[PDB]
RNA sequence: AGCGUUAUCCGGAAUGAUUGGGCGUAAAGCGUCUGUAGGUGGCUUUUUAAGUCCGCCGUCAAAUCCCAGGGCUCAACCCUGGACAGGCGGUGGAAACUACCAAGCUGGAGUACGGUAGGGGCAGAGGGAAUUUCCGGUGGAGCGGUGAAAUGCGUAGAGAUCGGAAAGAACACCAACGGCGAAAGCACUCUGCUGGGCCGACACUGACACUGAGAGACGAAAGCUAGGGGAGCGAAUGGGAUUAGAUACCCCAGUAGUCCUAGCCGUAAACGAUGGAUACUAGGCGCUGUGCGUAUCGACCCGUGCAGUGUUGUAGCUAACGCGUUAAG
């Protein structure tokens, strides 16, 4: 598949969502928790890049994926 | 990070190991820097090639002295200078490579040109 | 010599290589064979004295016969330290050793006991082992030749200390910066030794005039 | 260290260790003596050295 | 015609090291990781001219300092003239560099794929010996322990020896010059869910990078708060010895705790006593993981690339010891 910016966020959005349901049961899996914050951080720096390059794509991507916008 | 900070070292380490070739990276800035060492007599020859779309340059060092080098203006602290405070390394045995509005030149060439600039590295 | 024994120092003077064994370059050395024979031929005309340092068992007698052709000197056995640097002690042992050969001529051995004559016998025998090819030196040489760098590591350093040019064993075992004159390819066999040794000893003969 | 750390004022000078707080910087100072006596000095030396307990006008005993 | 003492400031003091220091062992790297602000940031062609450089204008009073000249019989001192350097503002130009603006690339980073090793983590099932206790059979005097002895167990039948019930905790051999993980740490077996790394390449992205003040998470044992469990070992506390003494070392018994599930505590020589990222800088040996090629193309072996992991060692550094491509260069 492609490697566009919005596509990487879509895969992380599923990779993140897939692990939340896992931690509801295996909450003591702290090694996976260290991996969960990576994908949460990788998308943070990509969306941080998408923001200052084009705000139109930002408002459209966050609207369909139901993403919380950051203050400041 | 700072390319030129790496350029000055790849030439330094080559003299400590006492090698002839360097295989230094090619850019718009380095081609002007190396061009000064040819005319000034610090390097015997330079030569260009490529392996990918990128480019490189191959130098030819000379065979108890040591090829001293030093960087001055860093990214964390840039250093500029006016005409009256142009350095004079070792009374003339050394030179300073500095960037003017009319490109890069030697400090001696700036003494005649009458225009200071950003000192980047000293040589002796 | 091998993949586990090649020194990276000789890399300018290497052409190719093979299955395990190493292949030396004969091109660069040929210039140095000329520079060597030119310097040795020119030096011999002025009347200098030379020295050869050979103690390898394979070329112990070859270096001995090599010195008889010219008026140079050889070192068949080990270096025993301070031969050239501690020359003041060497003159004492040579002045000593020179006298004992005159001591044996006299009939004083008769009036010495059995054991005392044995000590003087074994004393002179020990000096003959190490002070054979030096009996007619009477001074310090001006150029010193090294046949082996590894086994005679000490001899190469006193030359550097006293500031004397020299020839070395620039094959992959050693460091080439120790001698100004460079002649690789001598660790193969006597063929590599005699081909070079006889060639350099030959040049001394015509230089002597 | 890093120049950003220098801008934090990581470096400060050292304060004075003046050896006469009682004088309050003045060269001399008057005082009434309270009790004269002697005292044994440190171990290697040995003597009865003379001293005087003084009440200075600067508010120091 | 002053000389010394004391006090105060600077220097010496590179002893707060922008110029101009250091953190392996001398004082100094958070226990570790993720990340906000902040700092810095790959390459190529343009835009602007904020920074930066040049030329002019105004101004930073006088005195003082600096240079020259003059006047007190000289000097101090007084006077005349003129500064340089540096700061602010305006103005006209130069456009490399920092920065800005408009487009480009793929080497750094990441995604999609296709392969691959491992005690990565969590959860649930399965397995054997060994030890202990009880049940009995057999049998009859010691057993056990120590530098020597005793306490202690035992004819109310010990210990030993076969057979059997049950429980708890921990996994010999494999096992290292070994693997994984950010650390702390992870080893009897499988299975489930799940994280990370490495390599290949012809899908793609187009600098989306590094570090990280605060903050947050994880975090050996010990210990605490409830609820369970407790075989063995074992602080404490007793007893028997050694000793002048023995609130110890030794020996016999032994509580908490050691284990499980919830949570607190957040400390260790939490050490590689060495922060992280990146580029460059001789080699020798051999250990994995994954490719390539030769080869017996059955694997192997041999030869090389990449990412790691250990041991010697050159230059160089280091007060020295020692580090040394995984640097303390
Ligand atoms: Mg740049
Ligand atoms: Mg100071
Ligand atoms: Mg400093
Ligand atoms: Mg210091
Ligand atoms: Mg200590
Ligand atoms: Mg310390
Ligand atoms: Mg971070
Ligand atoms: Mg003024
Ligand atoms: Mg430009
Ligand atoms: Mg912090
Ligand atoms: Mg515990
Ligand atoms: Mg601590
Ligand atoms: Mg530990
Ligand atoms: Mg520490
Ligand atoms: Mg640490
Ligand atoms: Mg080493």
């Amino acid at each position: 598949n492609k490697g566009s910016v919005e596509f990487q966020v879509f895969c992380f959005t599923n990779k993140i969502r897939r692990l939340t349901l896992h931690l509801e049961l295996h909450k003591k899996d702290y090694s996976s928790q260290r991996g969960l914050r990576k994908t949460l951080g990788k998308r943070q720096r990509l969306l941080a890049y998408l923001l200052k390059i084009n705000g139109v794509r930002y408002k459209e991507l966050i609207s369909k994926l139901n993403i919380r916008e950051l203050k400041t | 990070k700072d390319t030129i900070a790496d350029i000055i070292t790849c030439i330094r380490n080559a003299d400590m190991n006492r090698k002839g070739t360097v295989r230094i990276v090619s850019t718009n800035i380095t081609e002007n820097i190396v061009k000064i060492l040819l005319r000034e007599g610090f390097i015997e020859n330079a030569r260009k090639h490529q392996e990918r779309n990128k480019y490189f340059l191959v130098l030819t060092l000379r065979h108890l002295n040591t090829f001293h080098l030093k960087r001055v203006s860093r990214p964390g602290l840039r250093i500029y200078s006016n005409y009256q405070r142009i350095p004079r390394i070792l009374g003339g045995m050394g030179i300073a490579i500095l960037s003017t509005s009319r490109g890069i030149m030697t400090d001696r060439e700036a003494r005649l040109e009458g225009i200071g600039g950003e000192i980047l590295c000293y040589i002796w | 010599h091998g993949t586990r024994k090649w020194n990276p120092r000789m890399s300018p003077y290497i052409s190719a290589k093979c299955k395990g064994i190493h292949i030396i370059n004969l091109t660069r050395t040929a210039r140095f064979l000329s520079e060597a024979c030119d310097l040795v031929f020119d030096a011999s005309s002025r009347g200098k004295q030379f020295l050869i340092v050979g103690t390898k068992n394979k070329a112990a007698d070859s270096v001995a016969r090599a010195a008889i052709r010219a008026r140079c000197h050889y070192v068949n056995k080990k270096w025993l330290g301070g031969m050239l640097t501690n020359w003041s002690t060497t003159e004492t042992r040579l002045h000593k050793f020179r006298d004992l050969r005159m001591e044996q001529t006299a009939g004083r051995l008769a009036r010495l006991p059995k054991r005392d004559a044995a000590v003087v016998k074994r004393q002179l025998s020990h000096l003959q082992t190490y002070l054979g090819g030096i009996k007619y030196m009477t001074g310090l040489p001006d150029i010193v030749i090294i046949v082996d760098q590894q086994e005679e590591y000490t001899a190469l350093r006193e030359c550097i200390t006293l500031g004397i040019p020299t020839i070395c064993l620039i094959d992959t075992n050693c460091n080439p910066d120790l001698a100004d004159i460079s002649i690789p390819a001598n660790d193969d066999a006597i063929a590599s030794i005699r081909l070079i040794l006889t060639k350099l000893v030959f040049a001394i003969c015509e230089g002597r005039s | 260290p890093t120049i950003k750390q220098l801008i934090r004022n990581t470096r400060q000078p050292i304060r004075n260790v003046t050896k006469s707080p009682a004088l309050r910087g003045c060269p001399q100072r008057r005082g009434t003596c309270t009790r004269v006596y002697t005292i044994t000095p440190k171990k290697p030396n040995s003597a009865l050295r003379k001293v005087a307990r003084v009440r200075l006008t600067s508010g120091f005993e």
